[PDB]
């Protein structure tokens, strides 16, 4: 077979842990626990081929900045997440996450992922964001950010609904096995 | 008063090698932990090595203080002092 190291990064609470646990266990975490680091594995059929994924969960908090970058050596692909329901986490892709992974792993492919798409049209989220003068990220905005940071692709998912999660990691594999110029 | 955790997550650096992110079994002797760490970096003679805080304190890790290590602490593999 063939293994691939995939690290998932992004702001605290954007949904990194639920993404990974849903993908690898088909269960949605019952309780939020801050991540320190976690190494998961998956074997996935991707375009008729069986691939091993060596998956890493990271702490998004600035408190663990140095710890997180110790997980980056030998990474083959980064999945950078922002929450569709938190525009500040989108801006931190531009200001923190994309520059940090490129600083540590020059030219390593990046998949951009908008999480929690089930919240985009939820009235309560819409009302809470409106009190902050905000609105959920649109798919076109997600594409525009992917273009800006030279991500291989923008994808959206809801780990809670188990909607689009499989496709994120299949595209991560393709970024390593079928490099695009 | 609550007891310490029996497993703790740490990162360990060895200058020139790739870092190791691992969970430490706190019921396992520190020497066995160091042997596991050393094995990963193709190092033998583990009793000639020690773990020390990577941050500015640079305290050495011992059987008597390993209970104070929190999850997410960065350690450095070094030569034992004595
Ligand atoms: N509505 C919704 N909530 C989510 C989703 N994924 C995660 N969450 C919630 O968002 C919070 C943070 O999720 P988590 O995966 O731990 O984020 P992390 O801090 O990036 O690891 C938790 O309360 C989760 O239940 C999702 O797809 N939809
Ligand atoms: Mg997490």
């Amino acid at each position: 077979m063939q293994s691939i190291k995939c690290v998932v990064v992004g702001d605290g609470a954007v949904g990194k842990t639920c993404l990974l646990i849903c993908y690898t266990t088909n269960a949605f975490p019952k309780e939020y626990i801050p991540t320190v680091f976690d190494n998961y594995s998956a074997q996935s059929a991707v375009d008729g081929r069986t691939v091993n994924l060596n998956l890493w969960d990271t702490a998004g908090q600035e408190e663990y900045d140095r710890l997180r970058t110790l997980s980056y050596p030998q990474t083959n692909v980064f999945v950078i997440c922002f929450s569709i329901a938190s525009p500040p986490s989108y801006e931190n892709v531009r200001h923190k996450w994309h520059p940090e992974v490129c600083h540590h792993c020059p030219d390593v492919p990046i998949l951009l992922v908008g999480t929690k798409k089930d919240l985009r049209a939820q009235p309560d989220t819409l009302r809470r964001l409106k009190e902050q003068g905000q609105a959920p990220i649109t798919p076109q905005q997600g594409q525009a950010l992917a273009k800006q940071i030279h991500a291989v692709r923008y994808l959206e998912c809801s780990a809670l609904q188990q909607d689009g999660v499989k496709e994120v990691f299949a595209e991560a594999v393709r970024a390593v096995l079928n490099p695009t110029p | 008063m609550p007891p310490p955790a029996d497993i703790v997550k740490v990162a360990i650096e060895w200058p020139g090698a790739y870092p190791k992110l691992m969970e430490i079994d706190q019921k396992k002797p520190l020497s066995a932990i160091i042997k596991e760490v050393c094995d990963g970096w193709s190092l033998a003679n583990h009793e000639y090595f020690a773990l020390q805080h990577a941050d500015s304190s640079n305290f050495y890790i011992t059987e008597k203080n390993r209970n104070e290590i929190k999850n997410g602490t960065i350690l450095r593999l070094t030569t034992s002092p004595a």
